[PDB]
RNA sequence: AGAAUAAGCACCGGCUAACUUCGUGCCAGCAGCCGCGGUAAUACGAAGGGUGCAAGCGUUAAUCGGAAUUACUGGGCGUAAAGCGCGCGUAGGUGGUUCAGCAAGUUGGAUGUGAAAUCCCCGGGCUCAACCUGGGAACUGCAUCCAAAACUACUGAGCUA
RNA sequence: AGUUGGUGGGGUAAAGGCCUACCAAGGCGACGAUCCGUAACUGGUCUGAGAGGAUGAUCAGUCACACUGGAACUGAGACAC
């Protein structure tokens, strides 16, 4: 505190470390899914999420929420996955983005189309 | 006319030259307070007087050797 | 100790806060002229100099409705960090109803003379 | 871009009398303006603070017809331009062109006098400007077009303008259709109906 | 060869040229010494069409500049 | 014609035997909407008894502030257990830019243009009790003449 | 010439402006946090309604802000995280009081420089705006010179707290 | 250990351990030398009430590079996209 104490070494801000590192300071990375699987949630929540492991294109092994209802998705498919965590699920970090590449949006969806990829009918 | 800088000199093992420490005081940035800076310049004494201990002054000069840019003015004070 | 000025602060707002009618204190230039700002300002109502080889200063005080005139005194150039400002970026305490005093070239005097006199200086105290 | 729709809801869901339509009917006998519009009308209710700011927002958007992107422009050339930042900001869009041939009463509404506009049918100072948006300054003449001098429009909208309040800062000359701003309004020449101090205070958020 | 020529500084199909004096090796747009004034080709209602500043021309014609075909028109223009 | 706004309404408990009682406790500040101010609260089991004892015991504690006109006179910080507010005169045009917490208090106590800004705890109750000490505290420039036996001079 | 060729996106439990019904029933799913859903869900899916935005609308990725949450401005250390187990002491930081000198700090001014563009102020030209541009301001810095001696630094001479 | 100075000589458009011969044992470093990782720098840009924090696209000034390493030639100017 002291203003001599200061002089001499200066007030350190720290760098939180990003919450989504497998995707390297970019919007989105295309991975390929290696295993497709269901997880059961923590405490308070009971279900059955449809999560995927994916191999990035930078050789990062992550795995990834899948949104919406029904998925086509097995294994050697290629996705788009975005950043975003699912709290009552752990150790999944990103989201898969419906509507890109392989995975196809989400059938007979009407309200928050765009967020799922839905085409407009 | 020439902008000659005064210091405390404080080696002069060397032949035809002393290495002299100049005292400054910059502030912080950011803190604003003055912190003693050290500035030593190896100056050339063409003849050797000024010992340990003396304050001389110097002048920006002909570069005469590989660190040396700096000649005495003459000894202000002698570290009797 | 090593403030011989923020003494003279705090022993002025020590005894507001105790409701003492005069304080006594070993005297200095600093010391003196800080208290002719103060009472030419007004907040305090008159200082003497007992001139003896260890002189004093002492300084009776003034109240208004009971409350000290004085509410608040606070240094600013302490011997840790010294304060100095131009004319333009003297401090105004509590938007000009207080004093800020600026110890500048023409003697200790006030803000907002030293604006007036175009001198900057190093602001010792804030007073409202 | 502008918006196109069912005036009424506009001014059913604030409550005050928007003047979306023209003054040849008052707007109870046209829309049930005591109650908000939508299927749940008859609630009650308390606003938020900032619901409030945010429907005086809207208020001042929808009376002219401005979207925000321009009126946060609006807001920061009023925050830029000197004095207070609450009259600073009516007087803005107060002399855009389609405002200011509604207060000419060319247009029985702004969307009218917009359209009016838009179609090159206004000339002002002698040229041509067939944008809502324009900014006429103090002196300025505004006119129509004389190929446009025979439309019904005006022609209905400026009696109608009789029966709407006087404006006093612009005066019209009925002959020739043809008006000249005088001055910028003050805030006692409009309506005290609005509270421009809520504008301010939102954009802070 | 220090010369005088327009720096191209204005939009598109809009231009507005700079009158630079400037080493010729330098781009158009770039390096320069000293802009002295600016030609207007499209200038409208109060737009000055061509302003030289005659002082500053004369000095750097005394000291070699050479103007271009287009600088020395409008240098006369300036003085007819 | 005093102007009223509610500050917060917050629902407390306290245990017995067997189950727990609820009690709801409202703050609120009252005022001319020009020199007068006053905050209060007030304990009570349902809500719209709640809000009405604030009332009374808001209007039954008021000051005087000496504000400028339209404004507040110099920039002062005020604290009061961990919460401290610093307040700032603003040009004229400008809102009320302070928190939802306090800006009910300048803006009822006839403030309309001020920066503010909270420092520490933002507890309603607590800010409430900043902000009125300062404003209690306000001195205009011919008080403070006064105390210091001059004119207006001083400024 | 003919309204004729031209409206979509997100959200509606609180934060945050905006709610009902139907189907599901801790399943399906939502989800930035609190959290919702286990048979009468304003929080899931759909419909209607509304809200906000609009040729754009949301999500992500990243920076700053909010964060006074690295506190110089502007935080703390009895119990919430934080006084070294305790002395001495080196570099450093800071130093009682009086007189005189000096002028590095300090203050004011001047000069040179601090490229242009950009930021900002007043105008001008594109139908307005974006955009361009005239002039000014600024570049809080550095260097030199000239004045001043309240305080600091230095020098010289003292005094006893 | 050409390391840091000195002396003589050579070399450059020019001073200089730039090079060399000899003499001395010097020179830098907690005011961070040396080493490791990262990185073109600045005017500026973003954000912020400001102080600050983040950043170095477009445009402008400087720098370095030209498939990798090295070298000179010509030329006023290069160790040369």
């Amino acid at each position: 505190a002291t203003i001599n104490q200061l002089v001499r070494k200066p007030r350190k801000r720290m760098v939180d470390k990003s919450d989504v590192p497998a995707l390297q300071n970019c919007p989105q990375r295309r991975g390929v899914c290696t295993r497709v699987y269901t997880t059961t949630p923590k405490k308070p929540n009971s279900a059955l999420r449809k999560v995927c492991r994916v191999r990035l294109t930078n050789g990062f092994e992550v795995s990834s929420y899948i949104g919406g209802e029904g998925h086509n998705l097995q294994e050697h498919s290629v996705v788009l996955i975005r950043g975003g965590r699912v709290k009552d699920l752990p150790g999944v970090r990103y989201h898969t983005v419906r509507g890109s590449l392989d995975t196809s949006g989400v059938k007979d969806r009407k309200q928050g189309r765009s967020k799922y990829g839905a085409k407009r009918p | 006319t020439v902008r000659t800088l005064t210091g405390r000199v404080v080696s002069d093992k060397m032949d035809k030259t002393v290495t002299v420490l100049i005292e400054r005081r910059v502030k912080h940035p950011i803190y604003g307070k003055y912190v003693k800076r050290s500035t030593k310049l190896h100056a050339h004494d063409e003849s050797n007087q000024c010992r340990i201990g003396d304050l001389v002054t110097i002048r920006e000069t002909r570069p005469l050797a590989k660190t040396k840019a700096w000649t005495l003015v003459d000894i202000v004070e002698r570290a009797v | 100790m090593q403030d011989p000025l923020a003494d003279m602060l705090t022993r002025i707002r020590n005894a507001q806060m105790a409701e003492k009618t005069v304080v006594s204190m070993p005297s200095s230039k600093l010391k003196a002229a800080v208290a002719k700002v103060l009472k030419d300002e007004g907040y305090i109502a008159d200082f003497q100099i007992s001139s003896e080889v260890k002189p004093q200063l002492s300084i009776e005080l003034k109240y208004f409705e009971g409350k000290p005139v004085i509410e608040e005194v606070k240094r600013i150039s302490r011997p840790g960090l010294r304060q100095y400002k131009s004319v333009e970026q003297l401090p105004k305490v509590r938007g000009g109803l207080g004093v800020s005093i600026v110890s500048t070239n023409k003697g200790v005097m006030t803000d907002r003379a030293a604006r007036a006199a175009g001198v900057g200086g190093e602001v010792l105290c804030t007073v409202f | 871009a502008r918006y196109i729709g069912p005036k009424c809801k506009l001014s059913r869901r604030e409550g005050t009398d928007l003047f979306l339509k023209s003054g040849a009917r008052a707007l109870d006998s046209k829309c049930k303006a005591e109650n908000v519009p939508g299927q749940h009308g008859q609630r009650r209710g308390r606003l938020s603070d900032y619901g409030l700011q945010l429907r005086e927002k809207q208020k001042v958007r929808r009376i002219y017809g401005v979207l925000e992107r321009q009126f946060r422009g609006y807001y920061q050339e009023a925050s830029r331009r000197k004095g207070s930042t609450g009259e600073n900001l009516l007087q803005l869009l107060e002399c855009r062109l389609d405002n200011v041939v509604y207060r000419m009463g060319f247009g029985s509404t702004r969307s009218e006098s917009r359209q009016l506009v838009s179609h090159k049918a206004i000339t002002v100072n002698g040229q041509t400007v067939n944008i809502p948006s324009y900014q006429v300054k103090a002196g300025d003449v505004v006119a129509v077009r004389e190929k446009s001098k025979n439309q019904l429009r005006i022609a209905q909208a400026l009696e109608l303008c009789g029966q709407r309040g006087r404006v006093e800062w612009v005066e019209v000359d009925l002959d020739k259709k043809a008006g000249t701003f005088k001055s910028a309004p003050a805030r006692s020449d409009l309506s005290a109906d609005i509270n421009e101090n809520l504008i301010v205070e939102l954009y802070s958020k | 060869m220090v010369t005088i020529r327009l720096a191209r500084g204005g939009s598109k199909k809009r231009p507005f040229y700079h009158l630079t004096v400037t080493n010729s090796r330098n781009a158009r747009d770039g390096r320069f010494v000293e802009r002295i004034g600016f030609f207007n080709p499209v200038a409208t209602g109060g737009e000055v069409r061509l302003s030289v500043d005659q002082e500053r021309a004369t000095y750097w014609l005394g000291q070699g500049a050479q103007p271009s075909e287009r600088v020395a028109q409008l240098l006369k223009d300036a003085a007819k | 014609g005093y102007i009223e706004k509610l500050v917060q309404v917050n629902r407390v408990a306290k245990t017995v035997k067997g189950g727990r009682i609820f009690a709801f406790t409202a703050l609120t500040v009252v005022g001319d909407g020009k020199g007068r101010v006053g905050f209060g609260r007030g304990k009570a089991r349902e809500v719209p008894a709640a809000i009405q004892k604030a009332m009374e015991a808001a209007r039954r504690n008021m000051i005087q502030v000496d504000l400028n006109g339209t404004t507040l006179q110099y920039p002062t910080k005020s604290a009061h257990g961990a919460s401290k507010v610093y307040m700032q005169p603003a040009s004229e045009g400008t809102g009320i830019i302070a928190g939802g917490a306090m800006r009910a208090v300048l803006e009822v106590a006839g403030v309309q243009n001020v920066l503010a800004k909270c420092y520490g705890s933002t507890n309603p109750v607590n800010v409430v009790y900043a902000t009125f000490k300062g404003l209690k505290n306000m001195q205009a420039p011919e008080a403070v003449a006064a105390k210091r036996g001059k004119s207006v001079e001083e400024i």
